[PDB]
């Protein structure tokens, strides 16, 4: 409903998967190119590109640097400002798939078929693994410090010390497909199938849930959780301990990305390239500006969101009465810092 | 109809058209010998009358024995050759240097067809007539005076451009708001088949769209591709093809179209119900030969760019005269000035809206659609006219 | 017209020796506009006379398209005019009254008119 | 001649059911006119009414001879009507604002002209 304005970006020729915000004017764009170009979130203008992975792309983080792994087995550190590679990590006999990074003890963490701890200026390991006979899937984080890891289908826990250990817990019943934290006290997981399982933290396993085709994407809104289903919305509660008022259909294909704007709004993905904003107590807008599946999303609090997807293109979305009053408040400050108004 | 020759003391030849019928008739020997020297005549140059009219009548040297050879003009009345002496006098002052600064040479024909086409260039600068000229030194400083809003309709081709606009407007029903979305900022997707039809549309509504700086267009000529969005941002109005689907297809983008039919005579954009686009475009016109036509338009569109230029530099608009802006207030205040002050009616305060935009993104960096591609729409609904 | 046609029946009936200011008519719409439209503008920006340009800009123009309009309307001067009402609602000059200053610039550069709508 | 037409499509298409306020146009002449010189008048000696009448009688008046301009410019709606230029420069209705008054009062005592003249 608000945005009226979008402002196209293109420097990728593969399908693009990922955005980061790096601070609060500029963000970054990794697809299966290869390349992460940066762009410039306020006006539109690509910054420079970071090139050198030579296969598809896998996990970018940022890191406060701009951390990538790629298909072949190696990590590239990189830097803004700059447009070198910093370091060439290849240390690796399975693709890396993971890279959370520890905001408490300065800890960049890895998931090639095992796990391993490194460091951050003097950029070496501190442990080493194996654990894993798939390929890690998701990290996450969780006080009393332990990490949260898929095997395949089930949960292993870690502990750092200056060094880890093993909680094993599986109790599932296929593949772990999406994992995500809470605020704090608990952590949320969800099988290819469809059950929503929560834990606490550790703690008990807690519901068992049913009713809800496959799950995709998880989003915390402590009080309740919103979930995405095969073209649903499904919202389930905490203090309730049940479903509050879904929608069957909330989109045509599927649903493959969820996430909440600060201002009470949520807002999701498709696969048919449409995004979409619900108020919670339903529909409000579309955002029809992508022509194949949308990828993922990211919401500048100043000034607009950006949505990328497998079309190549990357689109950002201003609102056309408050973006507008900026170009009559820039053109003033120039008249009379000129003059004339020829001069 | 008018002549132009040469002068010794008689004629050597002719230049307008090199002997033509019976739009000649009148002997050279009746302006030669007349027109020479009886006072005797360094570069002495003069005008009379001799009542068609007489000319502009430089007298040139070539010291060498043939000394007399003046070069002569003539045309129909009097004003025209008497009002224009001070762009006559510098264009054979300086014409006549290629032969003076030339043949000066060859004494202590090279330079002869420069002379034979420097001297064709003057006739065709001063072919129209006196009226002509004068519109367009006018226009000429004028255009000199504005540099902000030349820009938006800048741009004899003309002529078939503004005659098949015409044969559009009056010959073709609900135009109204088509022109409206291309005034508007909304892409005219022009979409039908047999090319040259969709070509004349294009190069016939290719005179409303405000292009974006100084650079040429944003219109593109018979496009063959899917249409996302990145064609809509770089161009205003676009000539697609039927193939015997796309109508399906392209109406995902919605948002952003005014999808006109040619095989179907359908289009679908909002509804238009204001006043400025009818006296752009009035549905019958007593308006013969649209060259006029497209100089009522230009002079409308001028007039539009004169409105916008006033509500995009008022300083008590755009600037919020108060500690905290409030969007109802500014938005209210903006609405009470295209309502009252430039008398806009519900629709074309979406045109200046936009038009203003253009001024500002001009004004501002000198770069729209190419380093800002901004595409600015709206969530009004289309309606499907038939 | 009248002031060409009483200036030839004065020179005339002068030179036969030995062989008054009427108020304005009417006003207008385009100057009301301008006059109204321009002092909310900043003097001392080259704003002002940027607009003026503009003006006078389309004065000429209407100028301009009003000679083209009389000049194909009869064959560039065969038949007689009998032609302005419909150049009135064309042009968007309803008004007589600034139909005059459109109608005096295209006298001012191309001399006639007057003698071949009026007189 | 839109509301009855819209009017004809929304009872239609609410009749299929098991089988917006436009702000003002243009203003006008004649009531700029009558609220100028109205109020020059004293109130309570009934001249305001009488020349209110006046101004009532002048605007029926030019509703009937809209009605018959119309009535006899087609055989009495025989042919389209296609006269509007004429109507308007003949009867002193040059402005749109001012001629929707006498068109509405002679729809008004006369009914189905908006249909036959703008739809």
């Amino acid at each position: 409903n608000p945005y009226t304005e979008l402002l196209v970006l293109k420097a990728h020729h593969d399908i693009v998967r990922f955005l980061v915000q790096l601070d609060d004017y500029r963000f970054a764009s990794a697809g299966d190119d290869g390349i992460v170009v940066v762009w410039n979130a306020q006006t539109g203008e690509k910054l420079l590109e970071l090139n050198g992975h030579t296969q598809k792309i896998t996990a970018i983080i940022t890191f406060p640097l701009i951390l990538t792994a790629s298909a072949d087995r190696t990590v590239i550190v990189w830097d803004g400002d700059t447009t070198r590679q910093v370091q060439r990590i290849s240390c690796f006999q399975s693709t890396v798939k993971c890279l959370t990074v520890l905001q408490r003890l300065d800890v960049w963490l890895s998931g090639g078929n095992d796990l391993c701890v490194w460091n951050r200026k003097l950029d070496l390991l501190c442990k080493t693994s194996h654990l894993s006979d798939t390929g890690i899937s998701a990290l996450v984080e969780i006080p009393k410090c332990v990490v949260a890891a898929v095997g395949k289908e089930l949960i292993i826990f870690r502990l750092v010390a200056p060094i880890l250990e093993v909680k094993r817990l599986l109790d599932h019943q296929d593949n772990i497909l999406s994992l995500i934290n809470v605020n704090d006290l608990s952590f949320v997981t969800g099988s290819h199938v469809g059950e929503l399982i929560i834990w606490d933290a550790d703690t008990q396993q807690e519901i068992k849930l049913c009713q809800k085709i496959s799950i995709h994407h998880f989003t915390c809104d402590e009080e309740n959780v919103f979930a995405a289903v095969g073209r649903g919305l499904y919202v389930y509660s905490l203090q309730m301990k049940r479903v509050i008022a879904c929608q069957k259909t909330a989109h045509d294909s599927n649903v493959l990305h969820v996430a909440r704007l600060p201002n009470r709004q949520l807002i999701s993905c498709s696969e048919d390239g449409s995004v979409r904003i619900w108020e919670l107590r339903e529909l409000i807008g579309d955002l029809i500006g992508h022509s194949s599946s949308v990828e993922m999303f990211l919401y500048f609090e100043d000034h607009g969101l950006v949505t990328c997807s497998a079309d190549h293109l990357i689109i950002l979305w201003k609102n056309g009465e408050r973006e507008s009053g900026l170009r009559s408040l820039r053109l003033f400050q120039k008249l009379e810092e000129n003059g004339d108004l020829y001069l | 109809f008018i002549l132009i020759s040469e002068f010794s003391d008689t004629k050597v030849f002719g230049t307008f058209d090199l002997n033509y019928f019976s739009l000649r008739i009148m002997s050279v020997d009746y302006q030669a010998s007349f027109v020479g020297h009886p006072p005797g005549s360094y570069p002495k140059l003069n005008f009379v009358e001799d009542s068609k009219e007489g000319a502009f009548a430089y007298v040139h040297h070539l010291t060498g024995f043939v000394r007399p050879f003046c070069m002569a003009y003539i045309s129909a009345d009097q004003h025209k050759i008497m009002q224009q002496f001070q762009e006559l006098s510098a264009e054979f002052s300086r014409a006549s240097e290629c032969l003076k600064t030339g043949n000066r040479k060859a004494f202590a024909t090279e330079y002869f067809t420069q002379t034979l086409a420097q001297l064709s260039h003057i006739e065709h600068m001063f072919r129209g007539d006196l009226c002509y000229l004068l519109t367009s030194q006018i226009d000429r400083a004028l255009l000199k005076q504005q540099h902000i809003t030349n820009f938006l309709f800048e741009d004899r081709h003309k002529k078939r451009a503004g005659q098949n606009a015409l044969k559009f407007i009056r010959q073709y029903p609900f135009a109204h708001p088509a022109i409206y979305s291309l005034l508007s900022g909304r892409t005219l997707v022009v979409l039908g088949e047999d090319e040259a039809i969709v070509r004349k549309l294009v190069t016939a509504l290719a005179i409303f769209v405000p292009s974006y700086g100084c650079y040429a267009k944003p219109v593109k000529h018979w496009a063959s591709s899917p249409l996302h969005i990145m064609d809509f941002q770089k161009w205003k109005l676009i000539g697609l093809q039927r193939v015997a689907g796309t109508l399906h297809a392209l109406s995902r983008y919605s948002r952003y179209t005014s999808i006109l039919d040619l095989d179907n005579k359908t289009l679908r954009c909002p509804l238009y119900r204001g006043t400025l686009v009818p006296r752009l475009a009035d549905h019958r016109t007593q308006i013969k030969r649209g060259s006029t036509y497209y100089l009522h338009v230009q002079s409308m569109l001028t007039q539009l760019c004169s409105k916008a230029f006033l509500y995009t530099f008022c300083h008590h608009l755009h600037l919020p005269t108060h500690d905290k802006e409030t969007e109802e207030l500014v938005a209210s205040r903006q609405m009470s000035f295209l309502k009252l002050t430039l008398g806009l009616v519900n629709e074309d305060v979406r045109v200046v809206q936009y038009l203003a935009e253009l001024l500002k993104l001009h004004y501002m960096q000198e770069s729209p659609g190419t380093s800002h591609p901004m595409l600015r729409f709206d969530y009004v609904p289309s309606f499907l006219y038939k | 017209h009248e002031h060409i046609y009483n200036q030839r029946r004065y020179m005339r009936s002068e030179l036969t020796a030995f062989w008054i200011f009427q108020d304005v008519l009417h006003r207008d719409t385009l100057v009301k506009a301008f006059l109204d439209q321009v002092f909310q503008l900043k003097p001392g920006l080259s704003l002002r006379s940027t607009f003026l340009a503009q003006f006078l800009l389309v004065l000429h123009r209407k100028a301009l398209t009003l000679i083209k309009y009389i000049e194909d309307d009869t064959q560039k001067g065969k038949k007689p005019f009998k032609s302005l009402r419909n150049l009135k609602i064309d042009l968007d000059l309803t008004a007589e009254g600034d139909l005059n200053i459109i109608m005096a610039l295209a006298e001012k550069i191309k001399p006639g008119l007057h003698s071949f709508i009026f007189g």
